């Protein structure tokens, strides 16, 4: 039961988990909000309401 | 007409027949047999009538048959836990060979009907499916009950596009 | 003390048989159904008498007499009282447990009404929930029009009284009220019009019997025994209602005579028979008749 | 056919002609009677007390049509079609 | 299919046709289609009342008792079978309701007053 | 208490086993360790956004 | 006891040593033919582990599965040589045979 | 439904869901009952789980399910 | 035409003119059906009758109009009834069209379930196998404390009123989000005059 196996599957699996890690967001960059407009700059998402 | 001798012995209902059904020890059946001699009369119809029996209602045990090696027939089997059962069928009939086998290695009917009962849980009438599984496909074929809209159209008022209408 | 034998008593069971006797033409009438080609075998006279004796144990198995149970008292139990919920629905819910491995009397059935109350369901409804998800062929979930008074005149009218008794094991239990009214009113009709060769070597002839005992009223039954000469059971018949009636006239009077045999409908025809003028008749003719035959 | 057809009719074997050749009676069997027996033909002259030697397989000849439709192996547009009455 | 992580849990699958709602109570996985693959039907519910007036229902109890103690989980409809049928309290937001639809019924009755009595 | 079917049933299996007693089914809630809404989880387990940047 | 082989038990007979410590052995089932309903044997080819390399070519051996497969291939091990090729011992009598001649008469040791 | 590659929606850009105003007579008293509840379902959530562990423990090693083994065992020899 | 044998379907079987007709056998015995080929279509003709207008084969029901097709005309309904078996003939071995067949098993289970019509009524052994009405499922359960004391089944179920400071905690919690505060609900549901 030989299959044909998928080198670059396991060459971009591996290549992506290290960019995570070389290239993780820092929780200055993660959860930093604008005060103004309440939301964060990192990804536009607007905080609930009952936060604000 | 059906070829060979005896075409008896490749119908569904003759193989259907064999009423010795192995436990889960036994794993291989060897059959040596002799094809001469008065003697081994009775293996050697065994083997032409209820081998295939046995192998029909024991589909995952090894049957393996040898011809003209010893002196006299015999019948030996391979339990799982390694034990060996030699049992002789020298001078004896088929019918005799046949109740033998299931007398030391065949599952007993209280067994048998113990588990065709298990085989009728599963399939529970109260469940509603497709006809393959179930007898029933849904509650609209219950009498009493709200018939299928394809059948007997519902009224408008239990219909949703009369509901909204008469709301707005 | 002493206690009154029950329907399922031996004593009682073997009287009811030999009351109502293997007739195998009755027993295995060709039934009116799919037919298939028969077979045929090659039998001599001992394995002609043994299938001849198949045929009799069968037939016992067929003619098994059902128990005969008294009406079953209603339900009426409440697991709670929710007020809470009074009002929110217009339609109250039926709650059954088809698990399969219980006995469908011992099934929980519970309703839960408009006004919040869960109570027990009734017998009426139990029967009809469970034909719902265990369906038995034979058994209408609605009640069929067959049990209908005019219906079932109908069938009296065709002498189908079996057919009747047929209808209602198939689809109501023996403790219903149901199935004891058609039991009792198909039982009037046959005494009415003397029906009892009906079911004569039918399972059900037993409860025919009882049912006459319990009322007093073998008049009819010993009366149609008696034309058909049949006095072994006749005779059979009295024993049974001294039996189940020890404080009687007819039970008194034969143990005062020691009465036995034919003299036990003699004793029993004065004393507590209201047809006693035709019994006696009845009996002096099948006297006269049997003698003759003696000579 | 025509010949065919009238020379198997007049070679059938009564149940009658079969039980004085066998001197035994032959028993009926019907789904519908149940197991009751049924005395179709009975010998007129002696009466066999030895029964017929009961073969654990008999050596007959079967037809593959037959045998084929009863393990339902076999499908045909064709077969069992709603026909006028005969 | 093997979906990444998710749980058994005891549903209602609707069935019958268009205006004809039916309800099949099976328990099957978490990312499942409300029709599709489940490991056990576990029973029935009929929300149209029948010629008499009745819902039926149908609680496979010891299957039921099964899969709870596997952990299947339960959706809030079905959560509100079982406190309907007693096998469960009832849910508090039954109860809320109930009250809801007091304090709503009770409000109209207020409004009727007035108009019959005011003219 | 016991909901109301499942209090029915015990007791009706009692009586069918032959047990005769008027003692009331109940439930032992004191293991059930209830928690406020508001406490703190378990920040070990808990995961981490994404390194997509907008 | 656990094992992860499909097959526990099989006879079968031996059609080469050409491996070391490994007896490639042929083992047949009946197989059941749809259409025909009848019986014919299905071969198919086990490897098998022998220690002392006492099997040869033409004898009949029962084989064990082992719990894991040693090799790609070989997943059996020698249990017992149940018949080998040219000195078969009579189980019934355990008398040495040549075909269906006793080689030692039974009566020799009563 | 929209997978998470999806632009998101133009006319959502905006959109702010404000959250139900609260009733305080309501609110307490329902979250009192989901704290009961929870805690009755939580207990026979665990009766029902022991009596599974259980019957897979009796049909193991029971003294019914033992004792049948022995039995064919002995049966056997 | 109007048939005279309306009101009394049964009673045209026993005029004369039915004996002159068809006589001793069925009505269907003389009709065969036209079609192209030895094997007839499966289906026969969805109604003989359109529009008060008559085809050019009527089925031998549509072909006589003083054959009405009644539950009451038991005799009749035995033409169509296997006197061996006791099933219906399908559309295709009396020739009847589909219309009038389906108008024929209705009848025919009509017949049946009044008993006018006799059929085969098999014997069925007893659903349950004990008869006891002791279980505690058709037995009356004893009542719970709860129910004796009509209290409810859990305390939670009747309305608590919360402490005065808990509302003014949420009302602090929710500020400028806050309902008006409801009381205890009415115990019984109101209804419209
Ligand atoms: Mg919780
Ligand atoms: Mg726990
Ligand atoms: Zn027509």
């Amino acid at each position: 039961k030989k299959v044909r196996p998928r080198l670059i599957a396991e060459l971009a699996r591996r290549v992506r988990a290290l960019r995570e890690q070389l290239n993780r967001p820092r929780d200055s960059q993660l959860y930093a909000v604008d005060y103004e407009t309440l939301t964060r700059p990192f990804s536009g998402r607007r905080l609930p309401v009952r936060a604000w | 007409p059906m070829k060979g001798r005896f075409p008896i012995r490749r119908t569904l209902q003759y193989l259907s027949q064999g009423n010795v059904v192995f436990k889960d020890s036994v794993k291989v059946m060897t059959v040596n047999y002799n094809t001469h001699g008065e003697l081994g009369e009775g293996a050697r119809k065994f083997v032409f009538f209820n081998i295939p029996q046995i192998q029909y209602k024991n589909p995952w045990v090894q049957i393996m048959m040898f011809k003209n090696m010893t002196p006299s027939p015999f019948l030996r089997f391979y339990l799982d836990s390694g034990e060996q059962v030699l049992v002789d069928v020298e001078t004896k009939s088929n019918k005799e060979i046949m109740e033998h086998i299931r007398k030391i290695l065949g599952k007993n009917e209280e067994t048998l009907r113990e588990e065709e009962e298990e085989k009728k849980q599963l399939s529970h009438p109260a469940n509603f499916g497709p006809r393959k599984y179930c007898l029933r496909e849904c509650i609209c074929e219950v009498e009493g009950q709200v018939p299928c809209p394809s059948l007997v159209p519902l009224p408008k008022e239990m219909r949703g596009k009369y509901k909204a209408a008469l709301k707005a | 003390e002493t206690k009154k034998p029950t329907f399922m008593d031996e004593e009682v069971q073997s009287i009811l048989t030999k009351m109502t006797g293997l007739n195998l033409q009755k027993t295995f009438k060709p039934a009116i159904q799919e037919l298939k080609p028969p077979t045929y075998k090659l039998m001599t006279q001992a394995q002609l008498e043994e299938a001849t004796r198949q045929a009799v144990e069968a037939a016992k198995v067929r003619l098994k007499m059902p128990p005969v149970l008294e009406e079953r008292v209603p339900i009426n139990d409440v697991l709670a009282e929710d007020k809470i919920l009074e009002g929110t629905e217009t339609t109250k819910y039926v709650f059954t447990d088809i698990s399969y491995s219980i006995p469908h009397r011992e099934r929980f059935i519970v309703v839960r009404e408009p006004s919040g109350t869960l109570r027990k369901a009734s017998w009426e409804e139990r029967d009809r929930m469970i034909q719902v998800y265990f369906p038995k062929e034979g058994r209408k979930i609605l009640t069929p029009i067959i049990f209908k008074e005019e219906n079932l005149r109908t069938m009296y009218s065709q002498d189908r009284h079996v057919d009747v008794l047929n209808l209602c094991f198939a689809q109501f239990e023996p403790d219903s009220t149901e199935y004891i009214k058609v039991h009792h009113k198909t039982y009037e009709d046959i005494d009415k019009r003397g029906k009892y060769d009906l079911l004569r070597s039918t399972r059900y002839f037993g409860g025919m019997v009882w049912y006459f005992v319990n009322n007093k009223k073998i008049d009819g039954l010993l009366i149609d025994q008696i034309q058909r000469d049949l006095i072994d059971d006749a005779t059979n018949l009295v024993q049974l209602y001294h039996v189940l009636h020890p404080d009687g006239q007819s039970a008194q009077g034969a143990k005062d005579q020691a009465a036995e045999g034919i003299n036990l409908i003699k004793v029993f025809a004065k004393t507590e028979a209201q047809k006693g003028a035709y019994i006696e008749l009845t009996l002096q003719t099948y006297q006269e008749a049997l003698s003759r035959h003696s000579a | 056919l025509t010949q065919g057809l009238f020379r198997g009719l007049s070679r059938q074997e009564t149940h009658q002609q079969l039980a004085d050749k066998k001197g035994l009676h032959v028993v009926e069997i019907r789904e519908e009677c149940g197991p009751l027996p049924i005395v179709v033909a009975s010998p007129r002259g002696p009466l066999r007390k030895d029964p017929e030697p009961e073969d654990e397989v008999p050596d007959v000849k079967l037809d593959w049509e037959d045998v084929k439709t009863a393990q339902g192996m076999k499908r045909s547009v064709w077969s069992n079609l709603k026909r006028a009455a005969t | 299919k093997a979906y990444r992580g998710g749980h058994l849990t005891i549903r209602l699958a609707l069935g019958g046709c268009t205006n004809r709602p039916f309800y099949r109570i099976v328990a099957a996985h978490n990312k499942c289609p409300r029709d599709g693959r489940f490991v056990e039907q576990l029973g029935s519910y009929d929300p149209l009342p029948n010629s008499h007036g009745e819902k039926l229902v149908a609680l496979n109890l010891d299957r039921i008792r099964h899969w709870i103690g596997c952990g299947a989980h339960l959706s809030k409809p079905m959560e509100k079978l079982l406190g309907l049928a007693g096998f469960f309290p009832l849910h508090p937001m039954m109860i809320t309701n109930a009250e809801r639809l007091r304090r709503k019924r009770a409000r109209e009755v207020l409004l009727a007053s007035q108009k019959t009595d005011a003219e | 208490p016991y909901p109301p079917l499942l209090r029915a049933m015990i007791i009706a299996e009692r009586q069918k086993n032959g047990d005769t007693s008027t003692e009331e089914p109940m439930l032992n809630v004191q293991r059930i360790r209830m928690e406020p809404w508001d406490y703190p989880a378990k920040q070990e387990d808990k995961g981490r956004a994404k390194g997509t940047p907008v | 006891v656990r094992s992860s082989v499909h097959a526990r038990w099989i006879v079968g007979k031996v059609i080469g040593t050409k491996m070391q410590k490994t007896a490639k052995v042929r083992v047949t089932r009946l197989v059941l033919d749809p259409y025909l309903l009848k019986y014919f044997n299905k071969r198919k080819t086990y490897f098998a582990h022998d220690a002392l390399q006492q099997c040869t070519v033409g004898d009949i051996v029962l084989l064990r599965a082992l719990p894991v497969p040693r090799a790609k291939h070989v997943k059996h091990e020698l249990a017992e040589i149940v018949f080998k090729v040219g000195k078969v011992i009579d189980p019934v009598t355990g008398k040495p045979c040549a075909g269906t001649t006793y080689l030692e008469s039974p009566l020799s040791s009563e | 439904r929209k997978t998470r590659h999806d632009p998101l929606a133009k006319s959502k850009i905006e959109r702010v869901n404000m959250p139900p105003a609260v009733d305080p007579a309501e609110f307490f008293v329902l979250m009192e009952r989901y704290q009961h509840y929870r805690q009755t379902v939580r207990a026979l959530r665990m009766e029902f789980v022991s009596e599974v562990q259980r019957k897979v423990h009796e049909a193991r090693a029971g003294v019914l399910a033992e004792r049948k083994a022995l039995k064919d065992a002995a049966e056997h020899r | 035409p109007i048939s005279p044998y309306k009101d009394e379907p049964w009673k045209y079987l026993e005029s004369e003119e039915y004996q002159e007709r068809y006589g001793s056998r069925p009505v269907w015995a003389d009709y065969r059906r036209n079609h192209k080929g030895g094997v007839p279509p499966q289906r026969t003709r969805k109604t003989c009758i359109r529009r008060n207008k008559v085809v050019g084969n009527p089925c031998p029901i549509c072909r006589d109009h003083k054959l009405h097709v009644d539950f009451r005309n038991v005799k009749l309904l035995e033409q169509f009834v296997c006197a061996h078996t006791g099933i219906i003939f399908y559309a295709p071995y009396t020739g009847v069209c589909v219309k009038q067949h389906k108008r024929l098993t209705q009848a025919i289970q009509k017949a049946r379930d009044h008993g006018l019509l006799i059929y085969h009524i098999p014997q069925v052994e007893p659903r349950d196998l004990d008869f006891s009405t002791s279980h505690g499922a058709v037995s009356a359960t004893p009542p719970a404390p709860t129910l004796v004391s009509g209290d409810p089944w859990y305390p939670w179920y009747n309305w608590k009123q919360p402490p005065e400071r808990e509302l003014s905690r949420l009302r602090r919690l929710y500020q400028g989000h806050l309902q008006e505060e409801s009381g205890p609900p009415p115990e019984s549901m109101p209804k419209m005059p």
